[PDB]
RNA sequence: CGCGCCGGGCCGUACCCAUAUCCGCAGCAGGUCUCCAAGGUGAACAGCCUCUGGCAUGUUGGAACAAUGUAGGUAAGGGA
RNA sequence: AUUCAAACGAGAACUUUGAAGGCCGAAGUGGAGAAGGGUUCCAUGUGAACAGCAGUUGAACAUGGGUCAGUCGGUCCUGA
């Protein structure tokens, strides 16, 4: 389909995408851009220590009232966290972008992410009941993610 | 598996509160088709399902 | 040389001091299980039932201040995973703690 | 109620013979717009009436 | 356990000098005149035996250390040079403290006043202590079963 | 009075009956008529512990043990 | 006021079994009904949505099943 970035040599490349993906939005964004620019390789072992809070994801645009970590340091800020099902979702994402690498015949040990993207998905509907008769909403906020892979040697 | 299913066909047959019924732990896959209480009673025979002992409750 | 059994007196009192009275005997079962990752450096641990039983013997608030266990660490056989080793670690019966070391028992 | 009239009996009988889904072929019709059935009633969210 | 008014309604900012919660302790301190009793001696060998009668004075006499029994609680025992302030000191057990030389000139009679120590009590400090040393200890005691 | 023979149609019948099947917009600490009722202590259908029967702590867990809370306590000397 | 082990499973703080520790404590968190609900009952299957975490579970969803009377009620009688 139509994704928000071509890549400039599509022969050296493969993409990868999920739609309506129940994970929150905020929480992804912020471990997608953390994991932006590194080597694939290197991504899944930063994926993987996040769900064992080896290593945190600064948040850095949605951190209002994320409170301050230790490992937040590593990335010059302040404010960090461990989030498990984000990680686990974009960590089935490249594990279905480099099987696509192995189809269209790359060398998956030298695929780097460049683009990787999160958009909002359309919010679902459910209801919280609140003091004196009332009804409030209770939405959930899913996401769309579309990363992109390339060999850079 | 799941046996719910027999542990309340369990105490039904043997006049018994499912508190006091045992199921061999070792044995499920047996006990996990049994769906009869005619299938119950052979278990009760082959002693894979046991009637706990009442819990002692001495007046001495 | 990797496969190895040894008898330990854990303190329970000193690792579960200041804990609230409905979690003193659950937190006991999780010092255990930290101790026996210290010393057979092994994540699987399994701590066996008739341990669980004698930790539990006092009810909930009062636990027992000593306890003998025998770790013995061994081979983590099929369900393959990468825990390679795992230790299980199983309840000695013992009558008095004094002069009791850290013995290295074998098979 | 276990003590029912014939009346309110038989009109429990149509109400829960009306509440199944759509069958799956009826939307391979030519001029079908129907998607799903939309008077499904559940009997713990709506009451029935009576 | 709050306070009940901040401030005043048109002096519209809360003032730095109304009292809010926030760390205590744990700040820097400087606290002057503390006179030093007693500047005492660390262990040391002589002839092959050690002496350790720090806390002995001209009226005591006795071997006792300035150790009390069962060592200082939370800190250890104290086998070097040591000095005996009287009073409090800033800083909790094993805090590093710094002594200054007092930028005052002392004359007053209480700050000249020569110290002649007579008793230092070294009863045990982990509890209601009531033996000065494990000789004493004993001899009041008796044997016991672990004999 | 004893025995024998024939007949007895129609409608309801499952389950819940309440800290999740009812009413309160909901699996809502509210509300909603009854039946049966063990042992010990004790005046007792009180409170407390237990057996028969039932349950998983009431729409989540984990780690800490700061301030303010909420609910329990205790306080030298004095005693509103 | 939970804990250990096992089984099933792609996956287990939450399902199931076993063990342990507890609670309700016969004016019950037990066993049955009236009113009301109306298929929620039962079995098999699924895990999209729903069950304010999760779920291999469910009162959810999808298929099928299930309520048997001369004697129990209605029916008959009259009450305000």
């Amino acid at each position: 389909v139509r994704y928000s970035l071509d890549p400039e040599n599509p022969t050296k490349s493969c993409k990868s995408r999920g739609s309506n993906l129940r994970v929150h939005f905020k929480n992804t964004r912020e471990t997608a851009q953390a994991i932006k620019g590194m080597h694939i390789r290197k991504a899944t072992k930063y994926l993987k220590d996040v769900t064992l809070k080896k290593q945190c994801v600064p948040f850095r645009r949605y951190n209002g009232g994320v409170g301050r970590c230790a490992q937040a340091k590593q990335w010059g800020w302040t404010q960090g966290r461990w989030p498990k099902k984000s990680a686990e979702f974009l960590l089935h994402m490249l594990k279905n972008a480099e099987s696509n690498a192995e189809l269209k015949g790359l060398d998956v040990d030298s695929l780097v992410i460049e683009h990787i993207q999160v958009n909002k998905a359309p919010k679902m509907r459910r209801r919280t009941y609140r003091a004196h008769g009332r009804i409030n909403p209770y939405m959930s906020s899913p996401c769309h993610i579309e990363m992109i892979l390339t060999e850079k040697e | 598996s799941m046996l719910r299913l027999q542990k309340r066909l369990a105490s039904s047959v043997l006049r018994c509160g499912k508190k006091k019924v045992w199921l061999d732990p070792n044995e499920t896959n047996e006990i996990a088709n049994a769906n009869s209480r005619q299938q119950i009673r052979k278990l009760i025979k082959d002693g894979l399902i046991i009637r706990k002992p009442v819990t002692v409750h001495s007046r001495a | 040389n990797e496969v190895v059994t040894r008898e330990y007196t854990i303190n329970i009192h000193k690792r579960i001091h200041g804990v609230g009275f409905k979690k003193r005997a659950p937190r006991a079962l999780k010092e255990i299980r930290k101790f026996a990752m210290k010393e057979m450096g092994t994540p699987d641990v399994r701590i066996d039932t008739r341990l669980n039983k004698a930790v539990w013997a006092k009810g909930i608030r009062n636990v027992p201040y000593r306890i003998r266990v025998r770790l013995s660490r061994k081979r983590n056989e099929d369900e393959d995973s990468p825990n390679k080793l795992y230790t299980l670690v199983t309840y000695v019966p013992v009558t008095t703690f004094k002069n009791l070391q850290t013995v290295n028992v074998d098979e | 109620s276990s003590h029912k009239t014939f009346r309110i009996k038989r009109f429990l009988a149509k109400k829960q013979k009306q509440n199944r889904p759509i069958p799956q072929w009826i939307w391979m019709k030519t001029g079908n717009k129907i998607r799903y059935n939309s008077k499904r009633r559940h009997w713990r969210r709506t009451k029935l009436g009576l | 356990r709050k306070v009940a008014c901040i401030g005043a309604w048109h002096p519209a900012r809360v003032a730095f000098s109304v009292a809010r919660a926030g760390q205590k302790g744990y700040h820097h301190r400087t606290e002057i005149n503390k006179k030093i009793y007693k500047i005492g001696q660390g262990y040391l060998i002589k002839d092959g035996k050690l002496i350790k009668n720090n806390a002995s004075t001209d009226y005591d006499l006795s071997d006792k250390s300035i150790n009390p029994l069962g060592g200082f609680v939370h800190y250890g025992e104290v086998t070097n040079d040591f000095v005996m302030l009287k009073g409090c000191v800033v800083g909790t057990k094993k805090r590093v403290l710094t002594l200054r030389k007092s930028l005052l000139v002392q004359t007053k009679r209480r700050a000249l006043e020569k110290i002649d120590l007579k008793f230092i009590d070294t009863t045990s400090k982990f509890g209601h202590g009531r033996f000065q040393t494990v000789e004493e200890k004993k001899a009041f005691m008796g044997p016991l079963k672990k004999d």
